[PDB]
């Protein structure tokens, strides 16, 4: 039960399709949306190929089922209120897809990619714990569609890594404040002291695409990967 | 709403028993199901309860349903770190394809690591490219410590985050702070309450 | 497909002029069940008309018994008017005590 | 031999409008009404609860309460499943009961679609009756997937229906065995044929239903005698007419002979032309409009 796209940044009044594909031979398919404080709510559902039925809140949403395999949620005109996490489901027991995070904005003028910096471990920590912590700081992005990943020597690590559960507002007073996110990789002192050891902090930023027009003097804030990197210090 | 869950959030110490409740008003009530949702992913089915008075058990998870009470309870015996997720109660009105599931708002479970030997310290890390840009790392404190946010509009303090060093079975808390501004790394987490034996190396 | 209502008007007791009685209007053999049924004295409808709960028979056709208290005379005419989707105009069946 | 029947009629006019009405007959006495306008099954007899306790009745009433709201919503969804296939208005009829016999019975649940009998519950599942439309195969497969309903239907058909009726037959013994005496009068009408008269022998107000009525010349029953249908009376009695076609002239010497249980031998004999028939006829005269032409 695959979902595409996984992330999307949309404008007010822009046409957005969320696809859903499953290869289980199921006749029934569903489109829910999740919002904090609520629990999943039904938008559109289907009883088979060529069927589309309204759920509890179908307003601003249209559905289509071209084949047994696919079931799309089409938003003709988009609203800021339609900013939600969307889940697809199939089955007669239901089976739920990975989810789609969709942000819809009034203007794209405030859309910025993240600034990425790696911070090298401190001698004091190395000497005291015989362990080395590396801090990554992705800063100044909008909206909060980021996927952070640490890369040691060319392979992504999950061991020793922890990332913030949520980004923090750089200017909390403002409704359209930019975000910052921090993550840390911790290794053994001796591992950091090898100069052949390489470290990279990868931040996938989901932003604008081709079909979105751009006019401003800055660079078009497209979907992009921004990476900061460090090498090990013998010292 | 028709499916109500308690509590809003539950915080349990690692390796202890956590309990989650569900209360519904859905008529009729064919079955009940508990889902597990990891932060940033989909819902995964843990267990089903079908009978008028049912009691299911899968791994560390075990569930009980009382349809006359219109109520259900999920148990996690010996909670792990990786159990940190949102737990969703779902009741399904019919026992066929013509049914309609009803979703509870969920319960966020947060599992705090038992830090065997707390070594509280605040270090200062410098940019991999520049001298000027630094951060503050508050690390190796126990889970009893809570990290309060910034009273200053220019300082940025993050929420505590647990990391696991798989091959050494070492878990550690850590908060990160920084400022564009007289900002010393010692008095950075001064809005939080720090342990006495906290290590503050000179910059 | 769509069955047409049969209307039978008859009396609870022997028709004896100037003696309080009950007039039965029994409609059968109709489908769908939605039906307006009226009983009349001289064209004007009778306000006090009781009605049984609707049912169906072995052939799946519906049936319902309408009845009202009445006094028969030599001149006062009694009828039963039925509106149903199988008919273009409503069918009126007048009471015939000899039948 | 006694048949207990729950008759249900459901109308679906469109996507949102619907109503379900149900009546309950034992033999030929209405025991329960349940109109869509009410959310409670109503007794129409002081013994309609049978031999059941209050707590036993509430559980059964609630069972059906859940059923009514579920049934409606199920059909609606099935229509949506066969979106292009079937469409409104849709008429559904359920006839569900059991017939009693030395402590033995046979239950049944029949379902009709657009006035035609298509489905029954046979054993553990729903079944399409031979001569059903082939589009019904899927919705049946959908309903049979419900283990929960199947369980409840079986319990009712196998066990509850017979257990309840036995209670009604002892609780309603008095009413079902009652005896009401029929009254009779005479009249005539022009036959469809030229120069013929159709005589009418009205028998009304009798209970129970079975009854013998014949036109006769002394000992010889006139074979031309036609039985009418049994027509209801508000007080749960019966109206029945027996007619005789005769050539204007054969009218005298004839008689209407009525046999019924409540008479106990003393049969009603109305003689065409008796001082009694004459006195009755002048009590029922009228302008003769608008007679049946
Ligand atoms: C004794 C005196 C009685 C007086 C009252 C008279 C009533 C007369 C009316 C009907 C009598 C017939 C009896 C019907 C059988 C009742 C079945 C009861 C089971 C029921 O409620 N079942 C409910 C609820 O069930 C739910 O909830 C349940 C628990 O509450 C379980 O958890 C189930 O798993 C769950 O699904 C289900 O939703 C069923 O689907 C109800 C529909 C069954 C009717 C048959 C449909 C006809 C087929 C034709 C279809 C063609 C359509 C083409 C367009
Ligand atoms: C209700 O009675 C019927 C028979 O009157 C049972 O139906 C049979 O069930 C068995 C096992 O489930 C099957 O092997 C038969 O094929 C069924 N018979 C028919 C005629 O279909 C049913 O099991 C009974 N249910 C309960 C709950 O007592």
């Amino acid at each position: 039960v695959t979902q595409s796209p996984r992330n999307k940044v949309a404008v007010t009044g822009g046409k957005v399709t969320l696809s859903c594909n499953q290869t289980n031979n199921h006749n029934n398919m569903y489109w829910y949306r999740q919002d904090t404080g609520h629990g999943l709510r039904l938008i559109h559902y289907s009883y088979g190929a060529g069927s589309t039925e309204k759920g509890d809140i179908p307003d601003g949403y249209k559905a289509s089922r071209p084949s047994q395999e696919n079931f799309s949620l089409i938003l003709e005109l988009a609203t800021p209120s339609q900013t939600s996490v969307y889940f697809c489901a199939s089955g007669d027991e239901q089976f739920f897809g990975p989810g789609t995070r969709l942000t819809v904005l009034e203007d794209l003028k405030n859309v910025f990619p993240p600034e990425v910096a790696v911070f090298e471990p401190s001698e004091a920590e190395i000497s005291h714990t015989q362990k080395a912590t590396l801090v990554c700081l992705a800063t100044g992005f909008y909206p909060d569609h980021v996927e952070l990943s640490w890369w040691v020597n060319g392979k992504e690590v999950h061991s020793g890594v922890c990332t913030d559960p949520q980004p923090l507002k750089e200017q909390p007073a403002l409704n359209d404040s930019r975000y910052a996110l921090s993550s840390r990789l911790r290794v053994s002192a001796t591992f950091w002291q090898n100069p052949r050891n390489h470290f990279r902090c990868q931040v996938q930023f989901y932003g604008l695409s081709e079909n979105d027009e751009w006019t401003q003097d800055r660079a078009k804030p497209v979907t992009q990967i921004v990476s900061a990197e460090a090498w090990g210090r013998a010292d | 709403t028709q499916v109500e869950q308690s509590p809003q959030s539950l915080v349990v110490r690692q390796g202890e028993n956590s309990v989650l409740q569900c209360n519904y008003s859905v008529t009729p009530d064919n079955h009940l199901r508990w889902f597990k949702q990891d932060t940033g992913k989909g819902l995964v089915s843990l267990t089903v309860l079908v009978d008028q008075k049912d009691k299911t058990s899968n791994g560390r998870y075990s569930a009980t349903l009382d349809k006359d009470a219109k109520h259900s309870t999920l148990h996690i015996t010996a909670t792990l770190l990786d159990d940190t997720a949102t737990y969703i109660c779902v009741v399904g009105d019919r026992g066929s394809a013509l049914g309609r599931l009803h979703f509870g708002a969920g319960t966020q479970l947060i599992v705090i690591p038992d830090i065997q030997n707390p070594d509280p310290a605040v270090y200062q890390l410098r940019d991999s490219k520049s001298s000027d840009k630094s951060v503050c790392l508050f690390t190796d404190f126990d889970s009893q410590t809570n990290v309060s946010q910034s009273k200053d509009s220019d300082v940025y303090i993050t929420d505590k985050c647990v990391l696991d060093m798989r091959s050494m079975d070492f878990k550690s808390n850590s908060a990160v702070a920084w400022s564009n501004k007289d900002f010393a790394c010692a008095n950075a987490f001064n809005n939080s309450i720090i342990p006495e034996d906290t290590f503050f190396p000179s910059p | 497909i769509q069955k047409t209502p049969q209307i039978q008007v008859y009396s609870r007791h022997p028709p004896e002029n100037g003696k309080p009685n009950i007039l039965n209007c029994y409609v059968t053999q109709f489908h769908p069940p939605h039906i307006e049924i009226q009983m009349l004295k001289n064209g004007k409808k009778i306000p006090k008309v009781e009605m049984s709960d609707m049912s169906f028979s072995k052939d799946w056709s519906f049936y319902i018994l309408a009845h009202t208290e009445f006094t028969p005379t030599e001149t006062d005419t009694y009828a039963c008017r039925v509106k149903h989707a199988s008919m273009a105009e409503p069918k009126t069946v007048y009471w015939d005590r000899d039948m | 031999n006694y048949t207990f029947r729950c008759l249900q009629m459901s109308s679906f006019a469109n996507r949102s409008w619907s109503r379900t009405d149900s009546v309950v007959w034992l033999g030929d006495l209405q025991t329960h009404r349940w109109s869509n306008d009410s959310a409670t099954i109503s007794f129409t007899k002081p013994w309609s609860q049978g031999k059941l306790s209050n707590q036993q009745w509430e559980k059964l009433q609630h069972m059906f309460q859940v059923y009514r709201v579920s049934f409606t919503r199920d059909i609606q969804e099935l229509v949506k499943m066969m979106s292009p296939k079937e469409d409104y208005p849709i008429e559904i009829q359920l006839s569900a009961g059991c017939e009693m016999y030395g402590n033995a019975s046979e239950s049944f649940l029949h379902v009709a679609f657009q006035g035609k009998y298509v489905v029954r519950f046979w054993g553990t599942s729903w079944q399409t009756v031979p001569g059903a439309p082939s589009w019904l195969d899927l919705p049946i497969k959908v309903l049979n997937a419900d283990q929960g309903t199947s369980a409840t239907v079986q319990m009712l058909l196998n066990d509850t229906c017979p257990l309840f009726v036995r209670g009604l037959l002892e609780a309603g013994k008095s009413d079902l065995e009652k005896q009401e005496k029929p009254v009779a009068w005479l009249s005539s009408v022009p036959s469809s044929a030229h120069g013929h008269r159709q005589l009418v022998c009205h028998v009304s107000g009798f209970y129970p239903k079975p009854v013998w009525v014949m036109w006769m010349r002394g000992d010889q029953e006139q074979q031309g005698t036609h039985r009418g249908d049994f027509l209801p009376n508000a007080d749960e009695t019966w109206y029945l007419q027996a007619t005789l076609d005769v050539e204007a002239g054969e009218e005298a010497g004839l008689a209407c002979r009525v046999k019924h249980s409540s008479l106990g031998g003393q049969d009603i004999i109305l003689y065409w032309g008796s001082l009694h028939h004459i006195l009755d006829a002048q009590k029922m005269v009228w302008n003769h409009r608008h007679h049946h032409h």
